[PDB]
């Protein structure tokens, strides 16, 4: 599709948050019952410095608030808190142009689309929906994310569904290792209004794909609500590191709690 | 054949046995692999190259071949690793008045490299004087028609050819053969293999 | 169509004499597209000259061609007894390819 | 060795057709420039037409258009000239002739093809047309 040009480009300054004890995810598909297992892998270290930003979905009023492209390193913990599903997709790669193979992930209203091609992303990739007054339902009508898509290397479309248009915290972990791009996901109802909730949660495995591409940077994509003319989503990003972790599988195999060995000497003893 | 179609196949299981037992194949030649072993192999990508030629030109689609089809229309590498399937389409691609829609490249300065497609219609310069887009003496249209008819000989009858090429790179494989699965056995010492876990 | 006109129609000469035959095209032609032939009675034509001046393989040095545009010549510098024959010019640069009517070379 | 050999002599009636053959030997027949030239008794040379078999596009002199058909069989290395609606004026010796490449010798790009001989005129077949 053809990109839409915005005269004004702006981005909110980053802020910092305490990761608390989140980012724990099933390192493998193994089933363990009532047992402690020590695994050495890429995790978000406990109480890490998480870079967090805001995601504005409505303009009201000609300023385009641009999400910033951020480095990837060895994998990221991306959390999003919002009422309606404002966050829609992400873009990954090295140069994010037709020169190098680049990935686009999106969960639109219809189905989940993941495409690895030499995309030429827009300066401000745009997802626009309008309220159908007669049908009393918001309906997606604008999708301008990449100007071009050539030499497509991979594509994957989930079954078509309907996305709805007390907050929801959706946590995701993206790790590209050994030519495999693995996405872990977890969905929770959060009553906290602002700031990362403090507590434990296991991010279930969601999908592993053998796309086998080199990725070093990424950017987040938000929805735009077209209105005739304040609840901006909040998204936090942390970076994984190679750490040793002690995971406590309960009877059913759900990760009840984890210990970060290198956090503090008490954890070393643990 | 000069504009032979190519489709890329990946991220799917290739069922070779049923594919090879579907129709009656007048020509089935695989090089570098047996037809049965493909059910056991994984490859990065698959390429399906489809076209139509004459019967007598079918021999041109093989490694190390030469000829009009081999040199100017479709070229295979000498080390080709893949399969070639060809079957008569006289009841499909032949017309009473002649099926002239199928074309082939006749004049070309140099032979095609393997898996190189030439769709140029520029007037071929067969003499010293330039053609300047004008066909005439020493200036001929590079493409020639087949004009298949149902009453032609099988050598002149149309033949549909599909070349299956197996690209195996140092990347995670996307296409594999069919997985077999035996019946389950319980309460007995057995040699199990669940989803590759032995 | 380009027409070729030879002159003379008959030439009578003795062995040892020089022969010169003329061929005129109805319009200007490239010299690259002019040939000369000898024909003996009951034999096929034999190429002597191509490209107005290039001698064919195994033709004697006494034979030479020249000219350009409309006007071409065949010269035989010293006639031998085997040279008494009919000679034809040809334009071969476009269809139809055309011959002259011939010049008959006879012993005087 | 490169040679042209015509079919034997023919005797025909006016209004009928004649088909003469020229067998070429030596080199690749598909790229062989075969020309037909006739000579009536006591007359000059007349080019009738020719073909290079690979292009399947025969050329004819305007005088013979609609009466002459030139074809080539690549499997036998043989060119044919058919002349229809015969007249007494079609009594002639019919030669096949292929000067190296006929009308496609000068090609100094695609390949070499810088060969030009002088011994490629068939001896000729006599066609007699009489009532
Ligand atoms: C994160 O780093 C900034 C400076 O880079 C610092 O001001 C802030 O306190 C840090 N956050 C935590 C939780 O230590
Ligand atoms: C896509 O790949 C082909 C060959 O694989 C290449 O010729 C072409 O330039 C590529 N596309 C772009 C936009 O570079
Ligand atoms: C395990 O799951 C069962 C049902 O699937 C449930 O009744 C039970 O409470 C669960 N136990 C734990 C410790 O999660």
């Amino acid at each position: 599709s053809q990109c839409v040009n915005f005269t004004t480009r702006t981005q909110l300054p980053p802020a910092y948050t305490n990761s608390f004890t989140r980012g724990v995810y099933y390192p493998d598909k193994v089933f363990r019952s009532s047992v402690l297992h020590s695994t050495q892998d890429l995790f978000l270290p406990f109480f890490s410095n998480v870079t967090w930003f805001h995601a504005i979905h409505v303009s009201g009023g000609t300023k385009r608030f641009a999400n910033p492209v951020l480095p990837f390193n060895d994998g990221v913990y991306f959390a999003s808190t919002e009422k309606s599903n404002i966050i829609r997709g992400w873009i990954f790669g090295t140069t994010l142009d037709s020169k190098t193979q680049s990935l686009l992930i999106v969960n639109n209203a219809t189905n989940v689309v993941i495409k690895v091609c030499e995309f030429q992303f827009c300066n401000d990739p745009f997802l626009g929906v309008y309220y159908h007054k007669n049908n009393k339902s918001w309906m997606e009508s604008e999708f301008r994310v990449y100007s071009s898509a050539n030499n497509c290397t991979f594509e994957y479309v989930s079954q078509p569904f309907l996305m709805d248009l007390f907050k929801n915290l959706r946590e995701f972990v993206f790790k590209n290792i050994d030519g495999y791009f693995k996405i872990y996901s977890k969905h929770t109802p959060i009553n906290l209004v602002r700031g990362l909730p403090q507590g434990f949660s296991a991010l279930e495995p969601l999908v592993d794909l053998p796309i086998g591409i080199n990725i070093t940077r990424f950017q987040t994509l938000h929805i735009s609500y077209l209105t005739p003319g304040a609840g901006a989503a909040a998204y936090y990003v942390g970076y994984l590191q190679p750490r040793t972790f002690l995971l406590k599988y309960n009877e059913n195999g759900t990760i009840t709690d984890a210990v970060d060995c290198a956090l503090d000497p008490l954890s070393e003893t643990k | 054949v000069y504009a032979w179609n190519r489709k890329r196949i990946s991220n799917c299981v290739a069922d070779y046995s049923v594919l090879y037992n579907s129709a009656s194949f007048s020509t089935f030649k695989c090089y570098g692999v047996s037809p049965t072993k493909l059910n056991d192999l994984c490859f990065t990508n698959v390429y399906a190259d489809s076209f139509v030629i004459r019967g007598d030109e079918v021999r041109q689609i093989a490694p190390g071949q030469t000829g009009n089809i081999a040199d100017y229309n479709y070229k295979l590498p000498d080390d080709f690793t893949g399969c070639v399937i060809a079957w008569n389409s006289n009841n499909l691609d032949s017309k009473v008045g002649g099926n002239y829609n199928y074309l082939y490249r006749l004049f070309r300065k140099s032979n095609l490299k393997p898996f190189e497609r030439d769709i140029s219609t520029e007037i071929y310069q067969a003499g010293s004087t330039p053609c300047n887009g004008v066909k005439g003496f020493n200036c001929y249209f590079p493409l020639q028609s087949y004009g298949f008819q149902p009453t032609y000989g099988v050598g002149y009858q149309p033949y549909r050819v599909v070349v299956l090429s197996f690209e195996l790179l140092h990347a995670p494989a996307t296409v594999c053969g069919p997985k077999k699965s035996t019946n389950l056995v319980k309460n007995k010492c057995v040699n199990f293999n669940f989803n590759g876990l032995t | 169509v380009i027409w070729m006109t030879q002159s003379p129609g008959t030439l009578s000469l003795s062995p040892g004499e020089r022969a010169t035959l003329s061929c005129r095209a109805s319009q200007s032609v490239s010299s690259t597209y002019l040939a000369w032939y000898q024909q003996k009675p009951g034999q096929a034509p034999r190429l002597l000259i191509y490209g107005a001046s290039s001698r064919a393989t195994g033709i004697p040095d006494r034979f030479s061609g020249s000219g350009s545009g409309t006007d071409f010549t065949l010269t035989i510098s010293r006639l031998e007894p085997e040279d008494f024959a009919v000679y034809y010019c040809q334009h071969y640069g476009s269809s139809p390819l055309t011959f002259g009517q011939g010049t008959r070379l006879e012993i005087k | 060795e490169v040679q042209l050999v015509e079919s034997g002599a023919e005797v025909k009636k006016p209004g009928s057709s004649v088909k003469v053959s020229c067998k070429a030997s030596g080199g690749t027949f598909s790229s062989y420039a075969i020309n037909w030239v006739r000579q009536a008794p006591g007359q000059g040379l007349e080019w009738m037409g020719g073909i290079i078999p690979i292009f399947r596009t025969p050329h004819y002199a305007q005088k013979f258009q609609g009466r002459v058909t030139i074809t080539a069989d690549e499997s036998t290395g043989t060119a044919y000239m058919e002349l229809s609606s015969l007249r007494s004026e079609d009594t002639a010796v019919y030669y096949c002739a292929s000067p190296s490449c006929g009308g496609d010798c000068p090609q100094y790009l695609k390949s070499s093809k810088l060969d030009w001989y002088f011994d490629l005129w068939g001896r000729g077949t006599l066609v007699t047309v009489s009532s």
